[PDB]
């Protein structure tokens, strides 16, 4: 087919996958597209058990939202798994966590974004001040062009002690 | 672009708790740091309410205050002279805001003589602004205001704690490194009034004569062991006055290190030096202040315990103390805690502190998808 | 893996389950009894679903070991809290932890 062929080729050389795997995830992918449509609705997604009481689900599939259509189609499920390649990149792995606070994609981490990212897997157990403060904190420290705003360059040269190469990979997976 | 709104509502684009104030961002000016009454000496008006807002000072003037306290410090002799009326503190460990609500419980530096027996930093994440601001103290009033020594103002403590991760934090390890050379010029002990010994721990089997604390050469680090270490580690011991053992020292396996000292002990140092009473402090009492029992020639409590820091490690729910102490009369006063703004253990940012989590979580929705 | 050491008797009756709702106050202190966290630091009391997996394996299989309203001391062997990693800024590798816990609510009945 010259169509799915387009697709598969292009996947193939951005995507840190290779060929077979991509085939096991068009598997998965179908398996999860309970009506047929080409894509991945929120319902469809929540219908997994794991994935429903997760407190970052609406972030995981807001950031493979590449578009925003409210639905993930394969070129944006192979996207947002290419991060989380054992072959893949430092960098890639860094910008997957930066879009998990940055709420609206643009580029920026505000005081409102980061609190309410925050508040929504703390829950009570801090209380709102707390939070709060700390998160004036947080940007202050990371900010050195004083816009109020944390940048991806600021959001790296502060965690750069973190280790997330270990928390963002699968290995096994695939 | 995309604008997002969070159902009275609120967007991402501005501060969501406003209630709260905000950080001081700024690093003070020279026209803010400086004195207007005296150009060698920073504002304390300006300084209280800079660190009060979590303010920080630039390195050059953080050194600064550290080297010209050190330079008073270095001074005054190992065995202070002190006279009455005086204010006696007792630990603060790091609260800064509760060393607000010590002065005024205490009095205004201007008009009080204080004598804080150490233990400044460690255990609460303000113990830099605790050392700025009493160390500018000195600054203004070295005749009137005098800082001892307690265990923690050491290299080894400080990196095992709190204090070294402090000043790695706010400042610099430079700030680190004069900070731990101006505390080896604390003096170590004081006589107040010619009737108490002014420690921080407790006394010693190398301790007999006060003759023996001015021999001391307090500029080096405390030892392993001796009297230099006994000074600031010494504990009464647990059934003091009721002890159940004719001996004079025991070894302390609470604390690891130097030893408990006995109310036989304690009585006999008063009678071969002619003082009335011991007062030290090390160990938080839940009331602030504890005496102990009366010496058999003056009636006299043998030692007292005295405890400056609130509601200790934000558990304790403790209360604190200060020694008003005239003549006449000794009046020991006790407060509350005041509220202090939020720190992640150890200064995490939200970053650090939030990314294993996620890090845990978006991990077990894919490896869920890849198991359908 | 983890050891319980009752301070203050609960009632005895009300103890959690897998899928309760927990709400405890604690105070996180090393081996050597340095402090690392504590929910009275916060003046807030931490709760969590015990039971399925959203915490430690110490306490997921501790707090079921108590009952409403009772003081205890969870100390937790390094393969039961955070193990040869750690906590990266907090806690130690290889450390073992204790966690002086108190029941204030299972569910929602109140001690
Ligand atoms: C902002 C979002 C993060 C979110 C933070 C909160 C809800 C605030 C909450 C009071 C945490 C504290 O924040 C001040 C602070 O509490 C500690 O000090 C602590 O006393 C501790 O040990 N606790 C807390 C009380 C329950 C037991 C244990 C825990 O189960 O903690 C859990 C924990 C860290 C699990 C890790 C997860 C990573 C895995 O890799 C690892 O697997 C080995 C296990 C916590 C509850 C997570 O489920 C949820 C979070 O992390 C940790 C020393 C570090 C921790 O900061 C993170
Ligand atoms: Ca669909
Ligand atoms: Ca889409
Ligand atoms: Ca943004
Ligand atoms: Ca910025
Ligand atoms: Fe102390
Ligand atoms: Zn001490």
């Amino acid at each position: 087919g010259a169509a799915e062929s387009s697709m598969f080729n292009s996947l193939e050389k951005n995507s840190n996958f290779s060929g077979p795997e991509l085939m096991r995830l068009k598997k998965r992918f179908m398996k999860l597209d309970k009506d047929g449509s080409g894509s991945i609705d929120k319902d469809e997604f929540l219908q997994i058990p794991q994935i429903a009481n997760n407190p970052l689900a609406h972030r995981m599939i807001a950031i493979f939202d590449e578009d925003g259509s409210g639905t993930v189609d394969f070129q944006e499920f192979v996207g947002g798994l290419s991060a989380f390649s054992s072959k893949g990149g430092r960098d890639e792995k860094l910008r997957f966590a930066f879009k998990v606070y940055d709420m609206d994609r643009d580029g920026y981490i505000s005081n409102g974004e980061l609190y309410l990212v925050l508040k929504q897997m703390v829950g009570n157990n801090l209380k709102d001040q707390q939070l709060q403060q700390i998160v004036d904190k947080t940007i202050m420290e990371a900010d050195k062009d004083g816009d109020g705003k944390l940048s991806f360059e600021e959001f790296t040269q502060m965690v750069a002690s973190t280790d997330i190469v270990k928390q963002m990979t699968l290995e096994d997976l695939f | 672009g995309e604008n997002l709104y969070f159902q009275e509502i609120v967007s991402t684009t501005e501060r969501v708790i406003k209630d709260v104030q905000a950080p001081a961002m700024y690093v003070p000016t020279d026209d803010q740091f400086w004195s207007k009454v005296d150009k060698t000496k920073p504002d304390i008006a300006f300084l209280k309410n800079h660190f009060y807002r979590e303010g920080r000072l630039t390195e050059e003037q953080a050194l600064y205050i550290l080297e010209k306290g050190g330079e008073l410090l270095r001074s005054e002799p190992n065995l202070l002279e002190v006279d009455a009326p005086i204010t006696v503190c007792g630990d603060i460990h790091g609260q800064y805001y509760d060393l607000m609500k010590l002065f005024e419980v205490g009095g205004n530096p201007a008009d009080t003589r204080y004598l804080f027996l150490g233990d400044y930093v460690d255990r609460g994440y303000f113990s830099i602004e605790c050392v700025l601001y009493l160390w500018s103290l000195k600054m203004w009033y070295p005749d009137t205001l005098f800082l001892l020594r307690g265990n923690h103002e050491c290299r080894h403590l400080t990196d095992y704690f709190t204090f070294k991760l402090e000043c790695k934090h706010k400042y610099s390890e430079t700030v680190y490194n004069a900070c731990m050379e101006s505390f080896c010029n604390l003096p170590l002990a004081a006589v107040m009034n010619k009737q108490f010994l002014c420690i921080h721990g407790g006394l010693s089997p190398e301790l007999h004569t006060l003759d023996d604390l001015r021999s001391i050469n307090r500029f080096r680090e405390p030892p392993t062991q001796g009297l230099m270490c006994d000074i600031l580690w010494a504990d009464p011991l647990e059934d003091f006055g009721s002890e159940k053992t004719n001996e004079n020292f025991l070894h302390n396996h609470v604390r690891g290190c130097s030893y408990f000292f006995t109310y036989n002990a304690a009585c006999q140092f008063l009678e071969r030096n002619n003082l009335l009473s011991i007062i030290r402090a090390h160990e938080a009492q839940d009331a602030g202040y504890r005496m102990y029992r009366k010496t058999k020639t003056t009636g006299f409590p043998s030692v007292m315990t005295i405890f400056s820091a609130p509601n200790y490690l934000d558990v304790y729910s403790n209360k604190a103390a200060v020694l008003k102490y005239e003549s006449n009369v000794m009046n020991i006063r006790q407060f509350n805690c005041t509220p202090h703004p939020y720190w992640l253990p150890n200064f995490m940012d939200v970053f650090t502190w939030s990314l294993p989590f996620v890090g845990e979580k978006i991990t077990d929705m894919l490896i869920a998808i890849l198991n359908c | 893996g983890v050891t319980v050491e009752n301070i203050k008797e609960g009632n005895g009756v009300d103890k959690p389950v897998k899928g309760d709702n927990v709400t405890i106050h604690y105070v996180g202190t090393l081996l050597d009894g340095s402090k690392f966290d504590s929910s009275r630091d916060r003046g807030t009391p931490f709760v969590c679903r015990i039971g399925q997996g959203q915490v430690i394996r110490g306490w997921d299989e501790g707090v079921p070991q108590l009952s409403l309203g009772e003081k205890a001391n969870l100390i937790c062997t390094p393969d039961y809290a955070y193990g040869a990693r750690g906590f990266p800024p907090v806690i130690p590798p290889n450390s073992t932890l204790k966690f002086e816990v108190e029941l204030l609510k299972v569910n929602s009945k109140r001690a």
